[PDB]
């Protein structure tokens, strides 16, 4: 087909496939939910298998997984690093301590959620969110990206 | 009502010691094969 | 034709360059009890193309920093590495140069700048220092790297890489000169900033501020180099059998030896912790340079008193 | 009882042995052999969507509110599930239903607040609130994670068959 | 019932007198808890002297400081109760020396006696506000850089008075007075019936 | 000495604003910053009942999830003068040790990842994984179990766990052996680790190191042998003391306690008694659910225990165990109320970090990375 | 229909303003949602940009304060459901470029008239319509002339609908200030009449936003056509140089006939991807600011304007070279004010 | 609407959250389910009500079905018992 609509959608998809197949994460590793992510990186549940690299610096990172309490002192940093990433960037909040406040919600030093400091795309629940659950959450980010249609909106704009 | 307990007579024995094996070609023998290779190569 | 012969010798290497990252992310995997990337495409074959497209699409942040240099550094890194494949004598070379190994030594030396330029270009008190590590080690390892070649040449008779195919028609130059092969292999590991010798960028260099397209170009460069240096080991020390009647068994064995030695630095990476910055220079200036300079003299003496002075040409 | 982890002649045989170790990198080659060995071992990873990592009956996972077979919801709003929740997650307010029975008008588990301790599972006298097996409930928006009585009751109806099997397996232990 | 070994209760009691005699000054109310634990109590001025004797005495070597803490009894005139828990590797024993400090009456620092205290003393200042003279470098260890107020004081609100969010207008994180969306439910738990003390 | 504010994502557990002044590649002074993970754990506990503060302890240092819980347990049991039942004690030592392995696999393999060796982590994280599964099949949670409660364990072991904690133990050794063939004698591990961060014996006691860090310097102190807690007295193990204390020696010590813990686990499987896993005092331990659903005194005791609490008698205690990192102690002051008054957690780690300054002197940037590893710093325990 | 305002005034509090805001993704918009969210108002943000782009707005709103509904301008039904449950509708729908599928008249006049018609049907208490300052049906730039046509129509679809009419806006991410500063790439910075006789009065974005928000919560504004203007006027010359001044980049004002220059705008306009300059822009830029004669805006609506020099440092800092970024505004020289 | 009847009026704001979305409500509304439960006839004056399954039920209570006038209803199951 040559209708430019079918010409575009297809192109967008390719773009989405590339970003969704290779997501390079970065793990601030606040707290413990970091241990449950290292497990994902580990052999039972290989993250790489999916195209997720075990480690990445902020410049080269597609997704930031905030694992653990985002305390008030670390809150300015989180932002900095979120602000130091590329134009196509995403945030997967991991842990009840970062989805909301978690056990430490009423504390004076804990931000009640990272979505008060960085926009969050997928919220993975559980105190130590199971590694399979993170993997489920990373896979749902992949379905979120697949649906994104950036060029078709350009074309229809 | 049953309670998970060690099997009767106890379990078998486990290893708690490193079993790393000190296996290697002896040094003189190692050097001789190498020097012999260079001598043949030079000739 | 010559143009076609430029596509071949380039694309083919670029496509192979992409498949090395994949065979790195799987061989490291199986060594660490994990499948590695197999879900995108079949058995992960489409995996290298996928992040290439993700890398180019993401914003070249160009943080900000001196721009021109930020764009000369990756261009130089890819240009020199792909350029050094121009003279490799896989069977017949493409551009046969009478002083070929000096071309390879000189072109490698120029890549140290890209590290220096990228480090200065990012405006980071810390990144700037990171480039210093690589630039210093590169020239350092270059000094033994060059002397090790001079020992070789004196037993080959010329600087042209094409002569070694005639020098190694009866025996690999590993048998003789094995002591330097090892020292060429370790130096090849340093100059490609691979693991045992990858302090640079271990944490603490010249990719810090580099993302998307610039990241990719050096990136591509490193891996192409990873191959090229391994290929130079597979011509200079492991001489593939050459039959003038059928030239491809030379390239077939060149293919096999290059892949295995390329596999070896992948295997080295997973197997060893990274050396300390001074530990690294302690090796070259203390452990290797005295060995190399002395074995250099032995290779000016072996020819003369064994009446084996090599035939020029 | 103690042990010395690292507490410690020069003979050609010995030295030549030691010098070869430094010169030809003998121990380094030993390390390479180990990794080559595993390269040949079967990888332990599981296809995540197709094959799932095993979880036994006590896995706490995602909250659900059960119902009596008849169809009457088990909770009778004693509200000690609220009392023992460590994170203050469960909010319960109740009033006598027209039937005259005691039921919760609003039961809200804030899952982002919840740290999945499993004490609520423990505390309930009628065992109305249970830790359900599902762990995959990641949500695009923060509001979806906050759960009211209708989501939990719906969660309870969906997973009741497995919840009943899980409680069946572990109740003797408790 | 715990497996009490009276053998201990006595030996530690005997040491408690020993110390009380050795330092009649600065030491009062020395008592061995029913938990086979000694808790010499010293006047705040005896901080340096009592510790040093325990760190360097042949019959009582208490080389490492397990912990330095400050309970806060608001009722007590001297609000804080600095407690130093010390361990004897040689005698396989432990002792507690606890002093009292009010908010603006500083205690001496023992960084000299044990350098372990360099950090814990900073921790006590940050949380409770007690000040330690002669400290090498007192400065907040746990609280935020701009935090106002000492948090573990019983008179400090749990949620605190400030919380942080990112504001686009100013493109920077910004404190605001705390506004909570579900206040901490303050369950009253004490029962109006006591337990006849054994 | 240009401050590099070296730190946050660095090579620490997320938070180390390790601000450092470095003349080129030499470290002149290290002033670690802390509190990037302060969360209020000590103040929050004052507002919670004893049983609802148990989950906080698992989060204090969560690599060592349970061993921490044992310290609060012991502390609350002492204040009540109640002691667990015999089977529960062995359990706590069984899962106490399994947890030590879990911590050492974390400490040794994460140490290497920062050094640059990455294959040991994947090798042993698979073994870790297998252990987590024990936790899950005993507690319900992979980590953050809440299994060890103040009066014993929560629920008896599933019918079959012991057998599997055997198969694993029977093999784990080889897995430690492998790591060894990769790092103990690597011609390169030794260099980056040997003679780095040597700590004298007198200085280690002075700065309150109290852990492998002391044991590595040759001081013989294992609170598990010196002051036995639970039934660690009935087992027989050898403390792995070290000489020429340095990063390499202590490492060897941590690999040796992984070995010695397998010796303690074996015994626990061989000799765990038939019995109950929680004190029979409904006063302290919650009544069994069959009992609370058929007996009035049990419901009343279930209702009061869950809603109000233990009501510990007034007193204060400092109880220290030998958590994998080092001495973990809880000073729990308690009024007669059901909710504690103070609970300072002594973290093996607040003392160790402080030593970073006195250990990393005249050292390169890479040396600092090696020393943070040899202290097993989990910022949860330090920040509390 | 109302929501008693309870709370202390910050996030997690209630103000009772449910408001559809169709063009929130915009530079002005971003700010409008900021205050509305800060105040605690219920904000419904219709969007047709992809979800990734709308993410920045999520964090300033409290939980449940912001609802994002999809919407298409050509599809009348989408506007219908957006205003279903809103009681305040704010229209910020404009684009200075004329895109292939939406012509200047359609975005400025057709889309607002339909939107206003919908809320009269819905029963929204008040509608705020935003049109550019100095806008007359026989003016120079079509954009402005059209916008002028628009303010009229919407009055008939929605009577007593407030019509704030802002001047070109000064703010980070604005064009007025960044555009000129970005002339750096151009070696020479063309300025019609050498940047003279086009006195301009900028207005900080926030002032505009706060003003707009205050309108939503004040009975005094009905049928009012306020004009947020600014705290000081300027001949385009000082503005241009000043900008270059803070940016610390050289200035070469070059005279170039607007005749020929309208052509340069045409050139960029030709470009497919968001033309940087617009024929309609050019005229606008050299379209002199009109003296305030309409209803007073800022101050009148409760916010004291903020001088340009005060916050200019923040807007132009990124335009600056690596060096000179620590240069601060008070050591630098503030340009003179020409009221003319 | 729902078990309790939570509902939003036309003028009611706070109903927008459902716009283009769905609300969580329950079929099998319990209010009517026990009413649908037959009256457990018994012989004895008093009867128990484990809830069914003992440990897997409710803390046992004994109901006095002593007056046919009223079918005792265990406060936990809402099950009416017909003497
Ligand atoms: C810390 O530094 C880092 C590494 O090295 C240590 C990494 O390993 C990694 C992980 C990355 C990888 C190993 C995989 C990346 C692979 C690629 C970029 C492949 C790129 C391939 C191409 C450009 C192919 C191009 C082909 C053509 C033009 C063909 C033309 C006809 C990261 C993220 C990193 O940051
Ligand atoms: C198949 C590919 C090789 C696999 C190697 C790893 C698997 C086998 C492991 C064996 C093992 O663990 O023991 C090793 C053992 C381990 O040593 P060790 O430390 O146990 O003790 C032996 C040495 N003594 C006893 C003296 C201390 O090392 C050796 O046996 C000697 C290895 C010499 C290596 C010399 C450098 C490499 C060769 C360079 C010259 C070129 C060779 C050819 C190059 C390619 C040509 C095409
Ligand atoms: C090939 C033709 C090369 C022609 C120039 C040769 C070098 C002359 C000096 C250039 C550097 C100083 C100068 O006057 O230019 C300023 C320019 C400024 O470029 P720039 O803007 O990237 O550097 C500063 C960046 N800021 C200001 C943001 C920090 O110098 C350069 O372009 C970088 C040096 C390379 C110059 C061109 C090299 C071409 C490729 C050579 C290989
Ligand atoms: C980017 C810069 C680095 C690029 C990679 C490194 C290039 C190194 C070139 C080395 C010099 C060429 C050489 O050594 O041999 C060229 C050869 C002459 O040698 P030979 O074949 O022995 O001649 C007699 C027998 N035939 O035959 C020739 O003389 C061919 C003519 C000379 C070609 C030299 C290389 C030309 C490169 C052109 C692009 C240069 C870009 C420089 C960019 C930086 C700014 C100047
Ligand atoms: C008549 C005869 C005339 C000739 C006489 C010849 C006499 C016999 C030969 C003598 C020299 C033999 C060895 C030469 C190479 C080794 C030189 C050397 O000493 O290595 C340096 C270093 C030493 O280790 P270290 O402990 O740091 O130093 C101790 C002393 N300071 O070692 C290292 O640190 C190595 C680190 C290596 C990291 C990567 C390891 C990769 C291992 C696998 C690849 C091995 C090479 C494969 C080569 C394939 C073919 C090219
Ligand atoms: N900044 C300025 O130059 C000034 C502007 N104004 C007025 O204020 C209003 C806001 O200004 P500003 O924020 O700069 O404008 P923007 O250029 O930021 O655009 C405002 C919004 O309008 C939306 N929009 C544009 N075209 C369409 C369309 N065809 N259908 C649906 N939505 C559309 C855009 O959404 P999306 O991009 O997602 O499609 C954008 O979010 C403008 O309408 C303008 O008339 C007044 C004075 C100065
Ligand atoms: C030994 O310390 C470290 C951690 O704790 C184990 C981390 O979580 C992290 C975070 C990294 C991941 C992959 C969670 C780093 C970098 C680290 O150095
Ligand atoms: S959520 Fe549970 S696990 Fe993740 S950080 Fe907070 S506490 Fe640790
Ligand atoms: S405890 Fe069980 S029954 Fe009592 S309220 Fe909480 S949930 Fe409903
Ligand atoms: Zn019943």
């Amino acid at each position: 087909r040559s209708r430019a609509e079918y010409v575009v959608t297809k192109l967008d998809d390719l773009i989405n496939w590339a970003r969704r197949s290779s997501l390079w994460p970065m793990t601030f590793g606040l707290a413990c939910c970091a241990v449950e992510m290292m497990h994902m990186a580990a052999p039972r549940y290989d993250m790489d298998r999916f195209g997720v690299v075990f480690r990445a610096s902020p410049r080269q990172a597609d997704v930031m997984i905030v694992a653990g309490t985002l305390t008030n002192k670390m809150a300015p940093a989180l932002r900095k690093v979120y602000d130091q990433m590329p134009e196509p960037r995403y945030v997967v909040s991991m842990g009840s301590c970062a989805n909301g406040g978690g056990y430490y919600h009423y504390s004076y030093s804990v931000v009640r959620g990272c979505d008060r400091i960085v926009p969050v795309d997928i919220y993975v629940p559980g105190c130590p969110p199971t590694a399979e659950a993170l993997l489920y959450g990373i896979l749902q980010l992949q379905r979120k990206i697949k649906r994104e249609q950036k060029l078709k909106i350009w074309y229809r704009r | 009502v049953k309670q998970d307990m060690p099997p009767p007579g106890g379990y078998g024995p486990i290893d708690y010691k490193r079993n790393l094996p000190r296996r290697g070609l002896s040094g003189y023998s190692m050097f001789a094969v190498g020097i012999g290779a260079l001598i043949f190569g030079y000739w | 034709m010559f143009f076609i012969n430029i596509l071949t010798l380039l694309v083919p290497i670029l496509i192979a360059m992409a498949f090395l990252t994949l065979v790195e992310r799987k061989i490291l995997g199986y060594m660490q009890l994990r499948k590695g990337p197999n879900i995108v495409g079949p058995y992960g074959i489409l995996q290298p193309f996928a992040d290439a497209m993700k890398l180019f699409m993401k914003e070249p942040m160009r943080p900000t920093t001196s721009m021109s240099l930020f764009i000369i550094a990756p261009t130089l890194s890819l240009t020199l590495a792909l350029s050094l494949w121009v003279p490799l004598p896989m069977p017949h070379p493409l551009i046969n140069l009478n002083l070929g190994i000096l071309f390879i030594l000189a072109t490698s030396s120029l890549s140290v700048y890209s590290i220096l330029w990228s480090g200065w270009a990012s405006n980071s008190k810390y990144s700037l220092f990171g480039a210093l590590r690589a630039v210093a080690q590169t020239i350092s390892y270059e000094v033994t790297m060059a002397i090790i070649l001079l020992s070789v040449l004196l037993m080959n008779g010329s600087y042209s890489l094409q002569t070694l195919i005639t020098t190694q028609e009866h025996m690999w130059l590993l048998l003789p000169a094995w002591p330097m092969a090892m020292m060429w292999f370790i130096s090849t590991l340093a100059e490609t900033n691979r693991a045992p010798f990858d302090l640079t960028e271990g944490e603490s260099g010249f990719n810090v501020e580099y993302a998307a397209g610039p990241f990719a170009l050096f990136f591509m460069a490193e891996y192409t180099n990873i191959i090229l240096m391994n290929a130079l080991t597979t011509i200079i020390f492991l001489g593939p059998l050459y039959y003038i009647n059928l030239p491809e068994l030379y390239s077939t064995n060149f293919m096999m030896e290059a892949l295995l030695l390329s596999s070896t630095f992948l295997w080295i990476r997973a197997s060893y912790p990274r050396f300390r910055y001074d530990q690294l220079m302690h090796l070259l200036w203390k452990n290797f340079l005295p060995l190399t300079l002395a074995l250099c003299m032995w290779h000016i003496s072996l020819p003369i008193f064994t009446a084996g002075v090599p035939p020029y040409m | 009882t103690y042990k010395y982890v690292n507490k410690k002649e020069v003979d050609m045989k010995s030295a030549t042995d030691n010098a070869a170790r430094i010169l030809m990198w003998t121990e380094l080659i030993r390390g390479l052999g180990m990794t080559l060995s595993y390269l040949f071992r079967e990888p332990a990873t599981i296809n995540y969507p197709f094959e799932k990592g095993p979880l036994s009956p006590r896995f706490r996972g995602e909250h659900a509110l059960r119902r009596y077979p008849s169809g009457e919801e088990r909770c009778i709003a004693c509200k000690l599930c609220e009392a023992i929740c460590p994170a203050q997650a469960i909010t319960i307010e109740a009033e006598p239903r027209a039937d005259g029975s005691r039921r919760t008008t609003r039961y809200d588990i804030d899952m982002t607040k919840c740290i999945y301790c499993g004490f609520c599972q423990e505390a309930c006298p009628v065992d109305a609130i249970v830790e359900g097996p599902n762990f995959e409930f990641s949500t695009e928006t923060h509001e979806e994670l906050l759960y009211n009585k209708e989501k939990l009751l719906n969660n309870g109806d969906k997973w009741e068959a497995e919840i009943a099997a899980n409680i069946q397996a572990d109740y003797l232990y408790r | 019932v715990r497996p009490r070994s009276d053998v201990t209760h006595k030996q530690l009691s005997a040491f408690g007198e020993y110390v009380a005699e050795i330092l009649p000054k600065y030491v009062q109310q020395v008592q061995v808890s029913c938990l086979d634990e000694l808790e010499i109590c010293i006047h705040p001025d005896g901080v340096i002297p009592t510790l040093t004797f325990l760190r360097d005495h042949t019959n009582a070597q208490f080389k490492s400081l397990a912990d330095l803490t400050a309970v806060d009894v608001p009722t007590r005139q001297n609000r804080f109760e600095i407690v130093y828990n010390l361990l004897s590797l040689r005698f396989n024993s432990r002792i507690r020396v606890k002093t009292y400090a009010d908010e603006l009456t500083p205690i001496d620092s023992i960084v000299s006696v044990h350098i372990a205290a360099n950090w814990y003393e900073r921790e006590v200042w940050d949380m409770f506000g007690v000040f330690f003279f002669n400290h090498p470098d007192l400065r907040r260890i746990l609280t935020d850089y701009g935090f106002e107020g000492h948090p573990f004081r019983k008179d400090f609100p749990l949620t605190g008075y400030v919380e942080l969010r990112y504001d686009d207008e100013v493109k920077r994180v910004v404190a605001e007075p705390v506004e909570l969306a579900q206040e901490f439910r303050k369950f009253d738990l004490n029962s109006p019936w006591e337990a006849f003390p054994a | 000495n240009m401050t590099l504010n070296f730190g946050p994502h660095p090579a620490a557990h997320g938070v180390l604003r390790l601000v450092l002044e470095l003349s080129g590649e030499m470290v002149r002074k290290c002033d670690p910053h802390i509190g990037l993970l302060h969360r209020g754990t000590e103040k929050l506990i004052e507002y919670k009942t004893y049983l609802q503060a148990l989950p906080y302890f698992d989060r204090l240092d969560y690599v060592s999830m349970m061993c921490n819980e044992q310290a609060y347990s012991i502390a609350v049991e002492k204040l009540l003068n109640i002691q667990p039942p015999p089977r529960a004690q062995w359990i706590r030592v069984l899962f106490g040790e399994i947890t030590r392995i879990l911590n050492h696999i974390m400490a040794v393999t994460t140490h290497a990842l920062d050094i640059g060796a990455m294959t040991p982590f994947f090798w042993m994280f698979e073994e870790r994984e297998k252990m987590f599964e024990f936790y899950e099949r005993v507690s319900g949670a992979r980590m953050h179990a809440a299994y060890i409660r103040p009066g014993g364990v929560h629920q008896d072991l599933p019918l079959g766990l012991l057998d599997d904690i055997y198969e694993f133990s029977k093999n784990f050794s080889l897995r430690i052996d492998e790591v060894e063939e990769m790092l103990t004698n690597n011609r390169i591990w030794r260099n980056r680790t040997v003679d780095i961060g040597v700590v004298t014996a007198e200085d280690a006691l002075n700065y309150g190191f109290s852990g492998v860090m002391l044991r590595g310097s040759g001081i013989q102190w294992d609170l598990r042998k010196t002051q036995p807690y639970d039934v660690y007295d009935q087992v027989e193990f050898d403390v792995p003391i070290g000489s020429r204390g340095d990063c390499y020696d202590r490492y060897l010590c941590r690999v040796e306690e992984m070995r010695q813990s397998l010796r303690i686990i074996e015994q626990c499987l061989n000799k765990m008694p038939p019995g109950e896993i929680k004190v029979d005092d409904a006063k302290v331990s919650p009544p069994k659910r069959a009992e609370m659903k058929t007996s009035m005194e049990s419901l009343i005791h279930h209702f009061k225990l869950y809603t109000e609490g233990y009501q510990v008698p007034p007193g204060a205690t400092y109880t220290a165990i030998e958590a994998p990192k080092g001495e973990f102690g809880v000073y729990l002051v308690s009024d007669g109320s059901s909710r504690p008054y103070r609970c300072k957690i002594k973290a093996p780690g607040f003392a160790h970090l402080a030593g970073l300054d006195k250990m990393s002197k005249g050292h390169m940037l890479a040396d600092v990375v090696a020393i943070i590893g040899t202290q097993d710093i989990v910022f949860g325990e330090i920040d509390r | 229909h109302a929501v008693i305002p309870h709370g202390k005034g910050g996030r997690s509090s209630v103000s009772g303003v449910v408001a559809t805001v169709f063009g929130a993704t915009g530079f002005l918009g971003r700010y409008v949602v900021n205050h509305l969210g800060r105040m605690g108002s219920q904000v419904i943000i219709p969007y047709r940009c992809d979800v990734y782009d709308i993410m920045h707005l999520r964090l300033m709103g409290d939980l449940g304060q912001l609802t994002f509904l999809e919407w298409d301008a050509r599809d009348k039904d989408s506007i219908r459901k957006a205003v279903q449950h809103s009681n305040v509708v704010i229209n910020l729908i404009g684009r200075e470029w004329e895109t292939r599928n939406f012509d200047f008249e359609d975005v400025f006049v057709n889309i607002p008239r339909a939107i206003a018609q919908a809320s009269k049907e819905a029963g929204v208490e008040r509608f705020i319509h935003v049109s550019h300052l100095n806008a007359s049906m026989k003016s120079s730039s079509k954009s402005l002339r059209s916008k002028a046509v628009g303010e009229k129509e919407v009055r008939s679809v929605f009577p007593e609908a407030i019509i704030i009419r802002p001047s070109d806006i000064f703010g980070r991410e604005d064009r007025f200030l960044n555009h000129f500063a970005n002339y750096r790439w151009f070696l020479a910075v063309p300025l019609v009449s050498l940047g003279f006789k086009t006195v301009k009065q900028p207005v900080y974005v926030a002032d505009v936003s706060k003003g707009i928000v205050n309108a939503t919560k004040d009975p005094d504004a009905v049928g009012k056509t306020f004009a947020f203007t600014g705290p000081n006027r300027y001949l385009l010359f000082h503005l241009v140089k000043y900008i270059f001044g803070m940016t610390h980049r050289t200035f070469i004002p070059y005279p170039l006939p607007l005749f020929v220059y309208s052509w340069i705008g045409k050139l960029f306009g030709l470009s497919p991807f968001e033309p940087w300059t617009t024929k309609d822009k050019v005229e606008r830029i050299h379209i002199s600011d009109v003296m305030p004669t309409d209803l007073p805006g800022l101050e009148d609506l409760g916010v004291q304007p903020t001088p340009l020099e005060l916050k200019s440092i923040e807007v132009l800092r990124r335009h600056r070279t690596y060096r000179w970024l620590s240069s601060e505004i008070e050591e630098t020289k503030p340009a003179k004010t020409v009221n003319y | 609407i729902t078990h309790t009847g939570q509902v939003y009026d036309e003028k009611d704001y706070r109903r927008v959250r459902f716009v283009d979305r769905q609300k969580e409500v329950n079929e099998n509304f319990a209010i009517d389910l026990i009413a649908q439960q037959p009256v457990n006839e018994v012989e004895h004056r008093i009867i128990a009500c484990d809830g069914g399954g003992g440990a897997l039920g409710h803390p046992k209570v004994y109901i006095n079905l002593d007056k046919e006038t009223k079918t005792g209803t265990c406060g936990y199951c809402g099950l009416q018992f017909k003497q």
